């Protein structure tokens, strides 16, 4: 399977971006699709997440309000809108998803808040970068 | 219907759920615990509209048909209504796809929350 994001860059604190991550090669899923960031000389973050086909999103208080995660579906391919980019944003955002089908309801929002339990493949990092 | 611990046990066990990709059948017994508990007539409608079926809670969006859920890839080629059953025969057919799927048991919410790394043994012990 391959994880591909796109979009980050710099932007000044006040403006938005848009990245996005497309999961290649999976037959069947993924179940989850999410972003995690890591802050330079912070703790990793789990941002958001999004139950694939379902719709359900989970976003971490930190952002919630500012960002929004979405889905393209085709190869499964979801996007993060984030307004509002404040300077503490700045940080390397990784695309991940959870490749188990479970059998009873899963909240994606669960690994994610918990580590990242559960997302096994990950793409590679895309720095943002909040200008001022 | 509402299986007794013991009953269910031996009742998976005929239907070759023991040892299964490796599971003892504790692992069974407890998933069925604290997913349905232990009631095959269990639904429980999720916010996103799909449901969950059976003793073995197994999902709508993408196990089982059940008419309601918008995209259920239905992976187990089963209506959900074959897994209200008092003959647990289609839930433990379609568990078994599940988990040799390369799932595991993780795909059990509840056995990777109440029973992954627990006594599982403990669960079929008496019997």
């Amino acid at each position: 399977v391959q994880l591909q994001a796109s979009g980050g860059g710099s932007v000044q604190a006040g403006g938005s971006l848009r990245l996005s991550c497309a999961a290649s090669g999976y037959t069947i899923g993924p179940y989850c699709m999410g972003w995690f960031r890591q802050a330079p000389g912070k703790e990793r973050e789990g941002v958001a997440a999004i139950n694939m086909g379902g719709g359900i999103t989970y976003y971490a208080d930190s952002v919630k309000g500012r960002f929004t995660i979405s889905q393209d579906n085709a190869k499964n391919t979801v996007y993060l809108l984030m307004n509002s980019l404040e300077p503490e944003d700045t940080a390397i955002y990784y695309c991940a998803a959870d490749s188990t089908i479970y059998a009873s309801y899963y909240e994606c929002g669960h690994g994610l808040s918990t580590g990242g339990y559960g997302y096994d493949s990950w793409g590679q990092g895309t720095q943002v970068t909040v200008s001022s | 219907k509402v299986f007794g611990r013991c009953e269910l046990a031996a009742a998976m066990k005929r239907h070759g759920l023991d040892n299964y990709r490796g599971y003892s059948l504790g692992n069974w017994v407890c998933a069925a615990k604290f997913e349905s508990n232990f009631n095959t007539q269990a639904t429980n409608r999720n916010t996103d509209g799909s449901t969950d079926y059976g003793i073995l809670q197994i999902n709508s969006r993408w196990w089982c048909n059940d008419g309601r859920t918008p995209g259920s890839r239905n992976l187990c080629n089963i209506p959900c209504s074959a897994l209200l059953s008092s003959d647990i025969t289609a839930s433990v057919n379609c568990a078994k796809k599940i988990v040799s799927d390369g799932n595991g048991m993780n795909a059990w919410v509840a056995w990777r929350n109440r029973c992954k790394g627990t006594d599982v043994q403990a669960w079929i012990r008496g019997c």
